[PDB]
DNA sequence: GCCGCTACGTATC
């Protein structure tokens, strides 16, 4: 069934190029070149994990002979009230070796040996505040003994979590933010998500003012926002059986916000 | 352009 | 300015004939209700002519009053945050979006002006 | 490749006779020859443990044929949480002997011995305040009992934990404090950066008005900041094919903080 | 004046 | 050295 066919590709997931993760890219780059320790910062809805889940998926491990994997970028997420030895844990994890039962002082001397001849390069660790207090003596520890780049991602929150500390809050300063899109960027946007991921049997021409209008007020600038609306109204669309999103359709779909 | 879906890139990945 | 272009309250305008008089002086003339639009006379035998409807660029499908312009340049000063027509827009929209009694007393001002149209 | 030859230059880490380099070894040589407990503080940038590695690294170890080495000066660094056992593991290690697995009273003995082995005349604690507060009575009987003289390095946190211990706080009690460059003293310390540091094939004037204003507003008088922000400036600069550092791209580097 | 590279500093060291 | 945007002083309803 043709139908079927589509349905299943619109509740799926893509990366779309955008300015905000090409320029991400270009300066977690200058990061790691410079083996300079940074954060990144915006509103939740920004996609910043998508711009780094890019960034992992360049950089692939360069696998040879029986050596381990060369590994530049690492990216790490940790569980809530993550201590220190679940930040070895996963890091050991994430470079594929087995963990075994030992204490605190044995996950931290594995931990370095693996970061060892195991060509890391940049570690990027996901909404950053999970940390308990104490791990980021662990993070500056490495970042300064190695020549790791250690990126902590997060939101605002993150900064208040961050200046309880000055010794931290002086190894990560540079800072890029993530912002919310507006003007012609958003416009521009809408195209993309018509033209690359919904893909429908007809245009929908979302460019339209009146189009625009009612996206605007839906998604406020917000790329997490943008990505939901309009699978949730193509899904909608489809399963009715419309060749194309309408006004009516897509206000039904916004009025549930 | 190309764009890629999330979860093939993830199939690809070593 | 070099470029076709007018400074105005932060705001940039571009106007259709303006690159024209790059270095010249022109009167400007404006409605505090909404400065997205500026007129632009200009002197010529010791009298004002008229020249173009000079816009601000990029937000030719946005209204901003001269009270919302100002508040967001007070505010977008004392943030540190660089001068444009959008990052002024910026700092407009989230004051709009998220109360003061100035905001609460200018939407029932605006209800009665609504009626009026 | 010339230019990858100074990217991988910059990168790098030198040390520079600095005033408050200087000013840290003549008061060093004072407690170590009085034998008398003092402690080293100041804010996170100010390059208190660049400073206490230039002391490390010279008074060298002294080798006569096989005893065990005499070592003038100990700088330990504990991991976090550390407990009585981890310092004394620490010490025996940096004097090179192999810890063996026994009670803590084993690795006391053991370090006791070992210090009064060496001939150790101060031992330095870098980041005081990871010690776990009842350590530092194993700090104050190896202060008492044998003639060391113990450093502590931290910052401001590092009293605000002294100040738990009346015991710990009237011992040591003597300190010197770690200061931001102003005036004068900064705008000295740029050129030596430029001429000792950078190596840039032309002058990039950085001690200028117009560069000066730059510079003050990134950096904050802290040393730590000038070396990060003038190696990005180079390494970026360099990659750009420029002979000099200019205001447009050091203002690049800096609107990253 | 001189000035030191770490990594020789560490290369001279016992 | 010259020029659009902010900031302080003074006056009146
Ligand atoms: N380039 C892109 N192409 C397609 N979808 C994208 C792109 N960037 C972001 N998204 C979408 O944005 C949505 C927001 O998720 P995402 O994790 O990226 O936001 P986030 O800022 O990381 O969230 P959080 O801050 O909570 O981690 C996702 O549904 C994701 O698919
Ligand atoms: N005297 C110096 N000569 C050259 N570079 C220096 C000097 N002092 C500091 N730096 C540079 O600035 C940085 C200062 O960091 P450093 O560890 O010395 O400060 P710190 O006071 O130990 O920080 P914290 O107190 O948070 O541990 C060093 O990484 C080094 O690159
Ligand atoms: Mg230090």
């Amino acid at each position: 069934e043709w139908l079927q066919a589509e349905i299943a590709r619109l509740k799926g997931k893509s990366i779309v190029p955008l300015q905000q993760v090409k320029t991400l890219h270009d300066w977690l780059d200058g990061k790691r070149k410079a083996r300079k320790s940074c954060r990144v910062v915006g509103e939740s809805r920004t996609g910043k994990t998508v711009a780094c889940d890019a960034y992992r998926y360049r950089h692939k491990p360069q696998q040879e002979a029986g050596r381990p994997p060369t590994v530049p970028v690492v990216y790490i997420r940790p569980h809530q009230k993550c201590g220190p030895k679940d930040l070895f844990k996963k890091i050991t994890e994430y470079l594929k070796y087995r963990v075994t039962k030992g204490t605190v002082s044995d996950f931290r001397d594995r931990t370095i040996e693996v970061l060892k001849g195991c060509g890391v390069e940049m570690l990027i660790i996901d909404e950053a505040d999970r940390l308990k207090p104490e791990t980021f003596a662990d993070v500056r520890d490495i970042a300064e003994d190695l020549g790791i780049a250690v990126v902590l991602v997060g939101t605002d929150r993150l900064d208040a979590v961050i200046k309880r500390d000055e010794q931290v809050l002086e190894r990560f300063r540079a800072h890029l933010r993530f912002g919310k899109l507006s003007g012609e960027d958003f416009k521009n946007t809408v195209e993309m998500w018509e033209q690359m991921v919904l893909k429908l049997p007809v245009s929908s021409n979302l460019k339209s003012k009146e189009m625009l209008r009612i996206l605007t007020s839906a998604t406020e600038g917000y790329i997490g926002r943008l990505d939901e609306i309009l699978r949730e109204a193509a899904i909608r669309s489809l399963s009715r059986g419309l060749k194309k999103i309408d006004k009516a359709v897509l206000q039904e779909v916004a009025k549930e916000y | 352009i190309e764009v890629w879906d999330y979860e093939q890139l993830r199939e690809e990945y070593g | 300015q070099r470029g076709g272009c007018l400074q105005f309250q932060n705001l940039m305008y571009r106007g259709e004939y303006l690159a024209g008089y790059a270095g010249e002086t022109v009167n400007l003339r404006f409605d505090p209700r909404d400065i997205t639009t500026i007129l632009v006379y200009r002197q010529e035998n010791n009298q004002e002519v008229f020249l173009t409807r000079a816009h601000a660029q990029g937000l030719e499908t946005e209204q901003l009053a001269l009270d919302e312009a100002e508040a967001a340049s007070r505010r977008l000063r004392t943030a540190g945050k660089t001068i444009s027509n959008q990052s002024l827009l910026q700092e407009v929209v989230d004051r709009d979006a998220l109360k003061e009694r100035q905001k609460l007393e200018q939407t029932v001002l605006r209800s009665a002006a609504v009626d009026e149209s």
